[PDB]
């Protein structure tokens, strides 16, 4: 494979620093010019910085000029971005992208999100969404997971630890008036298999240490309880 | 700086239709211009480089053209997974600049939402705040309205909505409406219902439950 993996992002207070790290595998890193391109929430793609393959030749957008410092270690096949004097607008998801000369960025990472705020981190509460005793649309029954009262973005929800991706709908996070976010993750499954299959939502919030696996199960509903 | 402006900013086309995206550069960039596809929330992908050249593996239905100041991306035979935002970026001169983007939404037939309603969990009832969620699943178009009902009394100002991005397979949308109340305010009432009004529904669908019954 050809892999770029970004890390080092998260919550930082305005004015502080942070170090983004991007590790390359599966392609020749020595001959590739590396780029950083962020995306602000709801906004478009913005190129921030890039670095020549040989290193030592760097370029910066006028936005981050003088603040961000890009570097690479070719012995470690790692691209670095040192972000100093952060502002609110620098909040974004940051991608590292490899490119060869003027031929465009053909290699991309998964992205890492940098939140700039003066609010403290908070971990999510994970609550089950219990499928109803009927749920007859046909053989399809709906069940889900509720992820509430956390900050900052993002959160990662998987079902049965990546084993069930089918019919999974994880909604965008809604910012509440409390200043925290919330979102739900739902999946449709055969109703006849509710008692046979174990359904578990695996939630992960990086800014905290929270990792929760919540078993979702139907109840009696005759006497409730 | 070389400024990139794309047209249109957003469009809707049926599967199989031809869509054309225009990219304009404020200065001559020769042929060095790249098209990127980005699925929502995912990482961008290189489609075209040096304006005419498909990246290896990219579907042939994507075709770039143009030169100098004028550039065009043509998607022939639109496919559902093509729902995404496309960007043009000039490689000719530094600083590198992208275009504003073009959001391409897939046009499909009107589909009615499947409505489920989930009571608050017992665990959440310990937190002094109860949330009841209404699921609108696999509907088109994106426009919908959730009417929340408690003991048939109308509710407003207490609910928030999230809408998923368009599905890459069936081109539908899913929506979640979350009704937030205090635990004491939840325990006083009985019937909780969300009434969904959608274009694909002749009369509104209502899913309901009683607080203690199930």
């Amino acid at each position: 494979e050809v892999q770029l993996l970004e890390s080092g992002g998260g919550l930082v207070q305005p004015g502080g620093s942070l170090r983004l790290s991007c590790a390359a595998s599966g392609f020749t890193f020595s001959i590739y010019s590396m780029n950083w391109v962020r995306q602000a929430p709801g906004k478009g793609l913005e190129w921030v910085s890039s670095i020549g393959s040989s290193g030592g030749t760097t370029y910066y957008a006028d936005s981050v000029k003088g603040r961000f410092t890009i570097s690479r270690d070719n012995s470690k096949n790692t691209l670095y971005l040192q972000m100093n004097s952060l502002r609110a607008e620098d909040t974004a998801v940051y991608y590292c992208a490899g490119s060869q000369w003027l031929y465009g960025m053909d290699v991309w990472g998964q992205g890492t999100t940098v939140t700039v705020s003066s609010a403290s981190t908070k971990g999510p509460s994970v609550f089950p969404l219990a499928p109803s005793s009927k749920s007859t649309s046909g053989g399809t029954a709906a069940l889900g997971c509720l992820v509430k009262d956390y900050f900052p973005e993002p959160v990662t929800v998987s079902w049965n630890s990546g084993a069930l991706t089918s019919g999974v709908h994880t909604f965008p996070a809604v910012l509440q008036s409390s200043g925290l976010y919330s979102l739900s993750s739902v999946v449709t499954v055969p109703s006849s298999s509710l008692g046979t299959q174990t359904y578990i939502c695996n939630v992960n919030h990086k800014p905290s240490n929270t990792k929760v696996d919540k078993r979702v199960e139907p109840k009696s509903c005759d006497k409730t309880h | 700086d070389i400024q990139m402006t794309q047209s249109p900013s957003s469009l809707s086309a049926s599967v199989g239709d031809r869509v054309t995206i225009t990219c304009r550069s404020s200065q001559r960039i020769m042929t060095y211009l790249n098209w990127y596809q980005q699925k929502p929330g995912k990482a961008p992908k290189l489609l075209i480089f040096v304006a005419s050249h498909s990246q290896s593996g990219v579907p042939s239905r994507f075709r770039g053209s143009g030169s100098e100041t004028d550039f065009t991306l043509t998607i022939s035979g639109l496919q559902p997974e093509d729902s995404a935002t496309y960007y043009c970026q000039q490689s000719f001169w530094t600083p590198l600049t992208f275009g504003g983007g073009t959001k391409v939404e897939i046009k499909r037939t009107v589909a009615a939402p499947s409505v489920f309603i989930f009571p608050p969990s017992d665990e959440q009832l310990k937190s002094g705040t109860a949330s009841v969620v209404c699921l609108l699943n696999n509907f088109y178009p994106r426009e919908a309205k959730v009417q929340w009902k408690v003991d048939n009394a109308l509710q407003s100002g207490n609910s928030q909505e999230s809408v998923t991005e368009q599905d890459s397979k069936d081109s539908t949308y899913s929506l979640s409406s979350t009704l937030t109340l205090s635990k004491a305010d939840y325990e006083k009432h009985k019937v909780y219902a969300c009434e969904v009004t959608h274009q694909g529904l002749s009369s509104p669908v209502t899913k309901s439950f009683n607080r203690g019954e199930c």
